[PDB]
Order: structure tokens, then sequence, then C-alpha cells
């Protein structure tokens, strides 16, 4: 879609089950028992959306500061811990 | 509500009466119930029969005729406690956790003598006397910590008897609970309460299931394909009976935390309920 | 040993800071309604 | 005049959202310790670490997997009883009923990660009862539900401790009074498989039904209602399950010359070991024979693995000639047959009376 | 849907109820030809 | 692997040369935390 001269950057971590994609999706659970986070997570997750009004009206909603995805207390930066509540605006995630 | 006054001492020192006031929410043990009591009860002297110090199969005797008690709150010049007796409706009741297990919500409380380690103790060489506190364990813990405890005895008496030892084993006991383990006596030497306390209770213990287990093989010789023989059987009664009574499983408490941290550890205070 | 392979890596890595916002809201933004207290006596360690 | 308990939890086994108010809520002892007691009481011959296999697939299908081991205070604490009811659905003799509760409890719940939490939890008893680790020592028993607060995930809640069921305030619902309810699955009483009137006060028992084979085990769960004393139950239960307590005492466990002590004993003339040699000098030639017996009793059944139920008092009824109704209504967007206790006094100590017979 | 309660119940009780918190509507304004600054731009006349 | 050693001294020379590693027994039914260090130098450190 960006660059309409070209399938992909990289062919490797791209496809249905290219070799990235099947280290990391959300969807395979490959580090379900990891307690470190792992940033990637976000641009190889479909992130399911359902069709209820325009484009510009769900933009205009999604951005509206989503819970913390880590922890502030450890120094390793572990997975978010069940139960603590801090939002935190995320930019540059909505449009990946 | 029925309460217990405990009388302090006068002449008390400084460093006695301090250590008075950490043992906050303890466990004593009165022989007969009275609104007025003396120290000489709620100390060690009082337990002790036939004049030799207490024994571990006599303070499981202790803690059923005699009758609990909880400890309030400390004046400098006095000491009050409630009761767990008859019907009294002892409000905001808080106990200190006294054994290395935790505890969390809805577990029972039960009473034991201390036999992991050294029973930690207020000493009051001013007057002479000393306090020694039970300690308090769940109850789903407490029949197999008694089981442990005596089993371990008689592998060191194995090991004299024989001849030989049969040392292959498969490590060290433990007992977990919460997910902690507790690892109990590492160490074969520093026969502290090897037969000491619990000398007498292996030995009862290990009459009574003689008996039973050999009884059986000479009344009916079926099972593997001048005599009394009715005295035997009534003294085997009568004592495997009372053996049974004493080795009871009573709970007196009941943990309710509301508002509070679940979980609580050696030395934490926490409210419970009269069951 | 440090021989380079024919292979080729991207990295990724994020980051949080912490801002210092500024709020903007209308005159009538929200109807709120508030209703009557109430009370609720509990035990505790060492009183109510 | 009653007393409340709170706990926070995580969602996985209980949804304080679905399930009504007065339903049973049990609680369940930490993972951690089933391996330290299988290691130590597995019988002799079999694989204790199947019960290892079954357990980390449970968590494995479970939110927050990596959060096992320390135990801070933040996971699966609470359970509700409709749950088991619904992952042993497959034993209850009301065929209909067992099977209505367990579609209603996959849909209310995510129904995406459900199916497969059920069949994990399903194995995972049946491995428990497979060395010995018989979870009527890992489940306790909390009152019925009052209150809840949950926001995501996580939820708040609070039940009865003891005391009569009618005298707390929900306070928030049409009226300030709950009852006990239950699934039709679960309720058993045995006064009318005993044949005894029904009049008069009645306690209030559940039981732990155990089958022991060769790779199928089988684990139910009963609220039983009657009126028999505290101790006699044990006496009444096992006339009803004569079946599985024979079945037990000849497939529980799948991993010698009598000697005439008393005759020889009777009789003079034998030969004697007098205290003399036993002074400890040569005990070994004055020992010599003496009998022989060739004895050794290693494989034979314990009062452990011919065990079938263990029961435990919960409370009991005061009012004679109780009147519980049976009725079905939506629970989600289904309905399930419910049944209906009032006045019902909690109470009694947290103690397992086992029935091995 | 029949029913059989005793001398008393708890269900005899317990009101609850929607209620409704007004209604908001608009109103449009009407413009005028001549009233804008467009009419200098041309002269306007009628013709039946 | 089908080797057992293979993968042991693939994770030993992994964990050589880093910082974060699971504990050296790599406790059975657990959930693989790293070992705690001292105190910290200049904030929460983000993994790559």
């Amino acid at each position: 879609v960006a660059y309409t001269d070209r399938a992909t950057l990289n062919p490797w971590a791209s496809q249905k089950h290219s070799y990235g994609d099947r280290l990391y999706n959300g969807t395979y659970n490959l580090t379900g028992a990891s307690p470190i986070y792992s940033p990637c997570f976000k641009f190889f997750t479909p992130a399911e959306v359902n069709t209820n009004c325009n484009t510009l009206d769900r933009l205009l909603m999604e951005a509206k500061a989503v819970a913390s995805q880590s922890s502030t207390d450890t120094e390793y930066q572990f997975k978010r811990p069940p139960g603590s509540t801090e939002m935190t605006q995320d930019p540059c995630g909505l449009f990946q | 509500p029925f309460e217990i006054e405990v009388l302090l001492p006068g002449e008390l020192s400084p460093a006695e009466t301090s250590a008075l006031q950490k043992c906050e929410g303890k466990i004593i043990t009165f022989s007969t119930l009275r609104h007025r009591a003396s120290l000489v009860d709620i100390a060690l002297s009082s337990y002790y029969i036939n004049g030799a110090p207490p024994d571990t199969l006599s303070l499981l005797e202790a803690y059923r005729m005699r009758f609990a008690a909880v400890i309030t709150r400390v004046i400098p010049g006095k000491l009050l406690a409630h009761a767990i007796g008859v019907g009294t409706p002892t409000p905001g009741l808080f106990i200190q956790n006294t054994s290395p297990v935790d505890l969390c919500n809805g577990d029972y409380i039960c009473l034991l003598p201390p036999v992991f380690g050294s029973a930690d103790s207020i000493r009051l060489d001013s007057v002479g006397l000393e306090i020694v506190f039970p300690l308090t364990i769940p109850q789903t813990l407490m029949r197999e910590i008694i089981a442990k405890v005596v089993a371990r005895a008689v592998e060191r008496t194995a090991a004299g008897a024989q001849i030989l030892p049969h040392e292959v084993l498969r490590g060290a006991d433990v007992i977990c609970y919460n997910g902690r383990r507790y690892e109990l006596e590492t160490n074969l030497q520093h026969r502290d309460g090897s037969d000491a306390a619990i000398r007498t209770l292996v030995l009862n213990l290990m009459f009574s299931i003689n008996e039973g287990c050999l009884l059986l093989l000479a009344l009916i010789p079926t099972l593997l394909v001048r005599f009394p023989i009715y005295e035997t059987i009534s003294s085997w009664i009568s004592t495997s009976s009372r053996l049974g009574d004493t080795l009871g499983t009573r709970a007196i408490l009941r943990v309710c935390v509301f508002d509070g941290p679940s979980t609580v550890h050696p030395g934490d205070r926490t409210a419970v309920i009269q069951v | 040993t440090g021989f380079h392979p024919g292979i080729a890596f991207t990295v990724v890595r994020q980051d949080r800071f912490a801002t210092e916002q500024l709020l903007y809201a209308e005159r009538a933004s929200e109807s709120y309604f508030v209703g009557q207290i109430q009370v609720h006596h509990h035990d505790a360690i060492g009183g109510v | 005049t009653t007393q409340l308990i709170q706990q926070v939890s995580l969602t996985d086994f209980f949804r304080p959202d679905i399930e009504h108010a007065g339903s049973i809520v049990l609680i369940l002892r930490h993972p951690s310790d089933m391996i330290g007691e299988a290691n130590t009481l597995t019988q002799a011959g079999r694989d204790p670490d199947v019960l290892l296999e079954g357990l980390r697939n449970l968590f494995n299908a479970c939110t927050a997997p990596w959060t096992v081991g320390e135990g801070g205070g933040l996971r699966a604490y609470v359970t509700s009883l409709s749950f088991i009811a619904a992952c042993r659905a497959e034993e209850y003799t009301d065929k209909q009923a067992a099977d209505a509760n367990r579609t209603a409890i996959v849909s209310a719940y995510g129904c995406s990660r459900m199916e497969t939490r059920l069949i994990r939890f399903s194995e995972c008893l049946r491995a428990m009862v497979q060395c010995h680790v018989f979870p009527h020592r890992f489940i306790s028993f909390f009152g019925s539900l009052l209150e809840y607060t949950i926001q995501d995930n996580l939820c708040n809640i609070t039940a009865v401790a003891k005391g009569p069921q009618e005298a707390a305030r929900t306070d928030k619902t049409s009226t300030r009074r709950v009852t006990a309810n239950i699934p039709a699955c679960v309720f058993w009483d045995v006064d009318k498989d005993l044949h005894l009137s029904a009049d008069g006060l009645k306690h209030v028992f559940l039981v732990f039904v155990y089958t022991q084979r060769r790779q199928r085990e089988g684990v139910r769960l009963h609220l039983a209602l009657s009126q028999l004393n505290e101790q006699c139950f044990g006496r009444g239960i096992g006339f009803l399950l004569g079946r599985i307590r024979a079945e037990n005492a000849a497939w529980g466990t799948e991993g010698t010359r009598a000697l005439p002590l008393v005759q020889l004993s009777n009789d003079p003339t034998s030969p004697r070991c007098s205290i003399g040699e036993i002074t400890g000098v040569n005990w070994n030639l004055a020992r010599q024979r003496l009998y022989q017996w060739t004895g050794d009793f290693r494989g034979l059944p314990t009062q452990l693995s011919c065990m079938y139920a263990a029961y435990t008092l919960i409370g009991t009824i005061p009012s004679e000639s109780v009147r519980y109704t049976r009725r079905m209504e939506r629970f989600g967007g289904y309905n399930v047959p419910t049944i209906w206790l009032e006045g019902v006094v909690w109470g009694g100590t947290n103690t397992w009376n086992e029935c091995y017979y | 849907f029949f029913k059989q309660i005793r001398s008393d119940d708890n269900s005899l009780y317990s009101a609850q109820f929607d209620i409704l918190l007004g209604t908001y509507c608009n109103t449009l304004n009407f413009v005028r030809f001549l009233e804008l600054g467009l009419s200098v731009a041309c002269i306007c006349t009628k013709f039946p | 692997m089908l080797h057992d050693n293979v993968t042991e001294s693939l994770r030993r020379i992994t964990a050589s040369g880093g910082r974060l590693n699971p504990t050296e027994p790599l406790p059975i039914f657990g959930g693989l935390r790293p070992a705690t260090s001292a105190g910290i130098a200049r904030g929460q450190a983000s993994v790559c």
C-alpha cells in the first residue's frame, strides 16, 4: 500500500507463516510463559476491529490513552502486572 | 464479655516490662477461670508434673484440660486478657502468628507444643519465672507435622539399634504450604529434642502400634496364606483409645480477614473470629 | 569469533517518558447526580 | 449477627457478574503444594509426574501464565460450585440438567478459551486422584456470595462466613435479601433414599466420591441434605455406595506363612529365649532360628487406597419441614434448573471425615 | 404465575424504576438575501 | 533438540555475554524469572 512498486521489504517477516510471524504473532503463544516485555508484539498482531462508524470516527475514538503494557517498579521492563491500572498515552501505535 | 486480669508484679526491671509489651496478641492458658489471677499459673512452674519439667505428651494433655485465653493490652502496672471459653463476645479479637508457616483467610487455628526448634519465651530472672507461649498452626498441616516429627525419631533409633544403617534415603524432609518450603532439621547432629521432649511420645506410640499390627496376626492366622487372650484385648482397646483422645485435632479459632492483606507472615497480627 | 554471516538485522526498542499535559473543557460538559450517604459499621483489628 | 469475608482474585474460574447472588463459592490451596505432596505420597510403581503434566497445561491455557511459583497474592483463589459441576457434568445421573448447566457456563463465559480450560481442569482432577492427592484437602468452603465489584479480569468479592442467610443486606438488588441457590445436578438428599421421615432439623454436607481404576478415575461433588447425625452419616452413605466400595477394594492397588504364637505360648517345651542372651553379647546364636516365619506383607489394600468418600458439615436448617423449591430461570442467556434453599445457618469447622470401608 | 407465600416473605417489596432526564432540541435561523453583502453586486428585480 | 547436552551448552553460552538470564537450577513448574541485581543506575532498562 505505502510503496506501490513491491510486495514487502523483507520476505522473511511479512508472510502468513514467515519466520518473524511464527516467532511472535500473539495468536500462536510462543512466549506465553516469558515474563519479559516484547515491543515488537503490537506490530505483528492483526488487531481485530469491527466496522460500525467511518474510519475518521474510529480513528478519533481509538486515541484515548489506553492502559499501560509494562511496569514502573522493576528494572527489566516486565509484562503488565495484572490489576495495575495506569493509563499511558500511546501515539505511533495506532499508526503502526 | 468475660475478661481475666493478670496482676503485674512490682519492682520489675525495665528490660522485662518492655519485652512483655511486645507479646501483645499471644495466647496464654489458664487452669481455673477467675477475674483475678497471679503470674504463677501462667508461668511454666504451674505446668510441670511430678516435679520434673513437663513432657510433650503431658503438654498435649495440658492444652486440653486447661482453658486458653488471649492477651489484649499491657499497662505499665497491669495486664489484661480475654477468654476463648464459655460465651464471651470478644470484640476485635486479634492474634499474633508464632509459627514459621504462613496463614491465609478461611484457615482454622489449632494449638501445638513447640517441636521444630527451641521455644522462644519471655524469661523473668528478677522473679525467677518464665512464660512459654504455644504455637499456632493451621489444621490441614497439624496432622502431618506430628506424623513427621515422630517418624524421624524412630529413624534414629533404627540407625542405632541395627548394626548397620539403611542410609539410602530421598534427601531431607520438608513441609510446603502456600508455595514455601520449611526444611526442618538439616543436620543429623544437634539432637536438642530428639530424646528430650518427645522421648515418651515415641515410646507409647511404638507399643500400641506394635500390638495392633500383631494381635490381629495372632488372633486369626488366615490373613497370609496359661494365656489371657481377653485381658490383652481390653488393655489394647483402653490404651489405643486414650492415645487417640490426646492426639486430637480441635480448631479453636478461624482467620477472618476483612479489608486487609490475605496472607500473613510469622510475626504479623490479624483479626480472628471465635469459632 | 566475529565472522559476519550472510544476514542482516533490524532492532526495535520502546521507551516511555513522563510529561505534563493540558486539558480544556466546555461550560456544560456533563450532568452530575449525587445521592445520599450511608454508614456501615464493622469490626477491626483493635476497634471498629 | 453475621460476619463477612473479603478477598481479591483472578476471574478465570469465577465470574461474580453472571453467578447469582447466594451461590456457593469455594477456594483453592496453592498448586505448588500438590507436587510436594504427590512425590511423597504416590503409590509405589506409579509415575508421580503425570499430575505435573496435567497441572502445567492448566495454567498454560490460563491468563498470566508467567505468575506461578511465587504466590504474591494474585492467583486464582476462589471458584464456583457450578464450575466443578460443569467440569464433571458427564458423571452426574441427571443427564439433561448436567449438560444444560455445562453449555450455559460455556456460553455465559468467554466461550472462546473456555472449553479448553474445562478439559484441562477435568484431567487435572483425574490426575489428582491418581497418586492419592485426593482433592478434599485442597478445596475449602466460603459462604454464599453477598457483594462484588469488578473492573477487568480482577474482582473483589465479599461473602457471609456463618449465621442466618437472610440477616444481611445486599443493598443493591431489588430486595435486600438473598437465599441459597444451587444447580439441580449436585443436590442429592439421602433420607428419601433411606426411607425415613423428613421432619425437623437437617444438616448439610459435601461429599467427594472417588473411583480408582486403571486409567479410569472419577470424582463428583454432591451437596447432601439429611437429618442424620454428625457421625452416623458415614454409616448411612456406605449403604448407598456399597458398589464403589467393593470396586475400589479390588482395583485400588495394582503395583507369607502364618505363625502359631498363641499355640506355642499356651504349650510349654518350646525354644525359650530368656533375657540373659538378649542383654547383648552374642545376640545371633541365641536367636539363630527360634522360628523362621518367612513373613512379609508388601502389597495389601491400605485404608487410603480403599477410600471412596469424604464429607464435611457446612450448616443446618432449624425450621422443621423444609420446603426447598426447584425451578428453571435464566442464567446469562440460558435457562438452568436451580434449587432454592431458604433460612440456612452457616457454621461448623472445616474438618473432613473420610469413609474408607 | 401462581404464588403461595406464607403470612410474609421478602419479595413483598423492592420497587425499581427507570427515569427520564428530559429532552433537548435545536432551532434553525433563517437568512434573507438582501441582508447579505452580496446584494450589492447585482440589481434584483421581479418579473411575474 | 534430540540431545540434551546440545541445548544445555546452548543456554550456557547464550547466558554468557549477557545480563538477564534464567537462574542456574532452572526450576520446574515455575515462572523463570531472572535474579534480582543491586541498585539501579539511571532508569529502567528497555529490551531490544
